[PDB]
DNA sequence: TGTCCCCCGCGTTTTAACCGCCAAGGGGATTACTCCCTAGTCTCCAGGCACGTGTCAGATATATACATCCTGTTCTAGAGC
DNA sequence: GCTCTAGAACAGGATGTATATATCTGACACGTGCCTGGAGACTAGGGAGTAATCCCCTTGGCGGTTAAAACGCGGGGGACAG
């Protein structure tokens, strides 16, 4: 399945901005944050799939994902 | 047709989504987007539920922090509405 | 104690790449620091990869995954190509 | 007498300080500042010349990058001058 | 007194290297303060590194490790 | 500072997400067993580290040429008598 | 129709960066004098590979229901500037 960048809906972006304390949200920022979320996701996902392919592993586990997040200096607690 | 001010409900939603820790992006579209992104790297790749969960938590946290930085850029520029130039400036400051 | 230096190695690499281009002592120190920093980064990533799946050894695949994790894009692809060509020439 | 417009001398200084890598910060004041800072942690503490050089290079590169981010924020705010609020915003985004 | 030992033209040259056209008059003190904070952090790390080695002089080498452990690695030393 | 375009707030629909249960087939974990490849040690020799030194790449510098800024000036257009 | 004010563009002079040697100390790198460190080769048993289930768990399939997203709509807000 392709064209899934539209899955991150505009109200979901608005909720993310409200959590960030944003009062006024432009209509042109939704494409930009979809782009940056996509870029961050390709970075983390490519690190995760390199971790997965290193260990003869075919399904991506939660451990590798958080290890990738930590090696990009964005360590995630709770997994 | 009682109508609230355009900017009071914004602050109310800010308070509601800052007090609560429930996730904002729905799990199914984020999972589908993750599979779409990963299908260009490994063919027929499987994602466990906790992996997608952790990826979602990290992605929402990164987006939230970037949104605070862009909002701070907006107030720094004597502005309220965020614009993609704020996102570009925030990304380039951290060298992303 | 004595301190290792990669002056001759970087020198011969440069002469293989540019046979008629010199290099200063400060640039030699910069190159040394760069190669040591990349060595430490790749070795740490490979050690983390080995510890990740309860492996007590570091093989060529560990360095391969470390390079793919650290080096981005076409730089990573060319590094894997050069490493694979070196291993195939060894065998 | 000859008069130059405000900016062309600034642009010439930008160019001449970006082509060359001379030491902008003088050796003695930076060395004295380093000794003053270190004297509060450890008394009778020495600094070799290459250590002072290295610390000065790292500090100068860090301050140049911070000034680049400060100018970036100033242009984002449609401003030519760089204000302390710009430095504060750049450090806050950089988490310093 | 060495905090003011660094000069306003030095800060101007530093901003010129950073591609800044003009500098406001009240940013010099802020730049001096943030420079003092950065130097305090790096010097604290270098002091801990020097004290760990039973050494009374801060060499250049543990300084570049102090900078590198902060994500600001230094080359040439 | 005025304003006309841009974003926000209820209304409506619809639209897909969350949920409840189950087949089900590819995939992570470790036990029995084996293997070839890896730590350690004996000897040493060709790659490698440290001191001497010729000089040519680079650094500092005067003088002189091409390039841009500027002030002087000549000319032509247009208002006044 | 005659007299005269003022804007406009090259003309030469001033100044700036830059090439061209002039030269000069200065360390780049070969030569050499050693020199320490892994190359060659047993010794062998510990980690990795192969399998061998094994399960397990994540993908997909029946929908049901409903919170939420997309659709314009309306008036207020305010972003981009002179």
């Amino acid at each position: 399945l392709r064209d899934n960048i539209q899955g991150i809906t505009k109200p979901a972006i608005r909720r993310l901005a409200r959590r960030g304390g944003v009062k006024r949200i432009s209509g042109l920022i939704y494409e930009e944050t979809r782009g940056v979320l996509k870029v961050f996701l390709e970075n983390v996902i490519r690190d995760a799939v390199t971790y997965t392919e290193h260990a003869k592993r075919k399904t991506v586990t939660a451990m590798d994902v958080v290890y990738a997040l930590k090696r990009q200096g964005r360590t995630l607690y709770g997994f | 047709p009682h109508r609230y001010r355009p900017g009071t409900v914004a602050l109310r939603e800010i308070r509601r989504y800052q007090k609560s820790t429930e996730l904002l992006i729905r799990k199914l579209p984020f999972q589908r987007l993750v599979r779409e992104i990963a299908q260009d790297f490994k063919t027929d790749l499987r994602f466990q539920s906790s992996a997608v969960m952790a990826l979602q938590e990290a992605s929402e946290a990164y987006l939230v922090a970037l949104f605070e930085d862009t909002n701070l850029c907006a107030i720094h520029a004597k502005r309220v509405t965020i614009m993609p130039k704020d996102i570009q400036l925030a990304r380039r400051i951290r060298g992303e | 104690t004595r301190k290792e230096s990669y002056a001759i190695y970087v020198y011969k690499v440069l002469k293989q790449v540019h046979p008629d281009t010199g290099i200063s002592s400060k640039a030699m120190s910069i190159m040394n620091s760069f190669v040591n920093d990349v060595f430490e980064r790749i070795a740490g990533e490979a050690s983390r990869l080995a510890h990740y799946n309860k492996r007590s050894t570091i093989t060529s695949r560990e360095i391969q995954t470390a390079v793919r994790l650290l080096l981005p894009g076409e730089l990573a692809k060319h590094a894997v190509s050069e490493g694979t060509k070196a291993v195939t020439k060894y065998t």
